[PDB]
């Protein structure tokens, strides 16, 4: 719906840059209804699973901004988020063989910095962020 | 629960009913408690955990980094949130610390003052918990995959040790004799487990796809060799009578010791009659293990229906032992799960993994 419209308007790689007005509109829409974000993750898995690395970066940034801002993606990334733990363990680490890793190295660095930020941003009881960061630092950063 | 309380209060139902039913409900409601943590002390993956059998207060943990950690599992703080603090630790600076991976650690049954731990440095060390010093060391000619002391023998205090050699070493902690060998396997023994029922029954599983039950008193070889088919494919025993179609890397007797659970690298778990080694044909589906070493898995105790918690990749798969129905998968680890250990007092689980973490699973509500 409108979630998909905003996802298309933002993830488009023809203008691959962070736009604040669209992101604040998405934040306000997600705050208006929690069900906006539960399908948004499904949209983001579309963008993470897409061929273009810029779309993956865009969907990662959208997920991060919804988790840190909307207060509805927080209840997806810091509660009922084993999908998020597995996507963190599969994104930076090697994709499970035979399937190899398809993201770009700049996207790996962006994910590393996002994990380092989220270690302190929301870690009141979610320590698997830090545990995954340590595993990366000792196995496939 | 109120019906259960009233039936217990009025004598309609035995209190055993409420204990077993509520314990079963708690096990089914087992979930990753972020309201409890285990202090991270291992620099490497935890290969083994062992909660003491008496009082279930303290836990041992052996890592691939060669260190041993001794944790307190009781909430000594008044808060509802606490961290299972590390009481002691055989660290990198302890003169007796293991040079390589600690693959198994076991509390001495019948008392908390002693515990034994085996490593790929080809040693089984006996530690005095109080002094935290080695009391004895058993060197072996080849790396140890598993050791086990009988949880039940008030008479003998043998440690069954399985190494890469085809022979099973029996080491007497009572005055030291590590010469006895049980021969009959053909490849590395990846798991050893004494029966909890019979003092002298030892089940040993090896990479040659065979599980053998021995009577260590007996001087005439294995009692029984587990057979997948029970006779449908029958051959003069030189290569047949395999428990699994790969390496058998895990053993666990059920609580009463009347059945044996074996997990092998054919991605199967089988349930066997421990008296005549007959496969019970419990399905269990597919149990993913590709471990190249021993796989430590446990069963539940004191519930209405018995459960088995088996490491399933990065998760812990929970199955009903006598029906095969997979209860659930506990998903909280980031790398492969190497060992899980059951706290029977409160139906709690602790699982170690290659991600250098020990996760506590507590029943929810």
């Amino acid at each position: 719906q409108k979630l998909s419209k905003l996802v298309e308007e933002l993830t488009t790689s023809g203008e691959p840059r962070l736009n604040p007005e669209k992101m604040k509109e998405l934040k306000k829409i997600c705050k208006s209804s929690e069900e906006q974000l539960s399908r948004a993750y499904r949209l983001l898995i579309a963008q993470l699973t897409q061929e273009h690395a810029e779309i993956r970066l865009s969907a990662f940034q959208i997920v991060e901004e919804l988790f840190v801002r909307s207060h509805q993606f927080r209840m997806l990334v810091v509660s009922n988020f084993q999908e998020f733990l597995e996507l963190t363990l599969g994104t930076d680490p090697a994709q499970p063989l035979p399937p190899p890793r398809e993201a770009a190295q700049r996207l790996r660095q962006a994910t590393t910095r996002a994990v380092e930020g989220w270690n302190e941003k929301f870690g009141e009881a979610y320590k698997k962020l830090a545990l995954g960061y340590h595993f990366l630092r000792h196995n496939k950063k | 629960m109120l019906g259960f309380l009233s039936a217990r209060q009025t004598g309609l139902e035995d209190p055993l009913r409420l204990r077993r039913a509520e314990s079963t409900r708690r096990v089914l409601g087992l979930e990753l408690n972020k309201d409890r943590d285990v202090e991270r002390i291992h620099g490497g993956g935890i290969n083994t955990l062992d909660i003491e059998p008496v009082e279930g207060r303290y836990m041992l943990s052996g890592g691939s980094d060669g260190v041993i950690v001794l944790y307190d599992l009781e909430n000594s703080s008044r808060q509802s949130y606490y961290t299972c603090k590390a009481v002691c630790s055989i660290g990198r600076d302890h003169p007796d610390v293991h040079r390589y991976s600690v693959e198994t650690v076991q509390w001495y049954p019948h008392d908390t003052g002693m515990f034994t731990s085996s490593s790929f440095d080809k040693t089984l060390k006996v530690w005095d918990t109080n002094t935290l010093q080695t009391a004895d060391v058993f060197n072996f000619e080849e790396t140890v995959y598993s050791h086990h002391m009988s949880p039940v023998s008030t008479k003998h205090c043998l440690v069954a040790v399985g190494t890469r050699g085809p022979k099973v070493q029996l080491c007497d902690l009572k005055s030291g004799s590590c010469s006895h060998i049980l021969q009959g396997h053909r490849q590395e023994i990846l798991a050893v487990s004494w029966s909890p029922r019979y003092d002298y029954i030892l089940a040993t599983a090896s990479a040659d796809s065979r599980v053998k039950l021995w009577d260590v008193r007996r001087a005439s070889g294995c009692l029984i060799t587990l057979d997948q088919h029970n006779g449908k494919k029958s051959q003069a025993v030189e290569s047949a009578n395999t428990a699994h179609n790969g390496k058998v890397n895990g053993l666990c007797f059920t609580s009463d010791g009347l059945h044996l659970l074996t997990v092998g690298t054919d991605n199967r778990m089988r349930l066997w009659n421990s008296s005549n080694g007959e496969n019970t044909l419990v399905n269990y589906g597919k149990v993913c293990n590709n471990s190249k070493k021993g796989l430590k898995f446990t069963v539940s105790c004191g519930c209405s229906s018995e459960f088995v918690f088996v490491p399933y990749g990065s998760t812990i798969a929970v199955y009903t032992v006598y029906s095969g129905e997979q209860i659930t998968m506990l998903k909280g680890h980031y790398k492969t799960v190497d060992c899980c250990v059951f706290q029977s007092n409160f139906q709690e689980l602790y699982s170690g993994s290659r991600d250098c973490n020990i996760l506590a699973w507590v029943p929810s509500l």
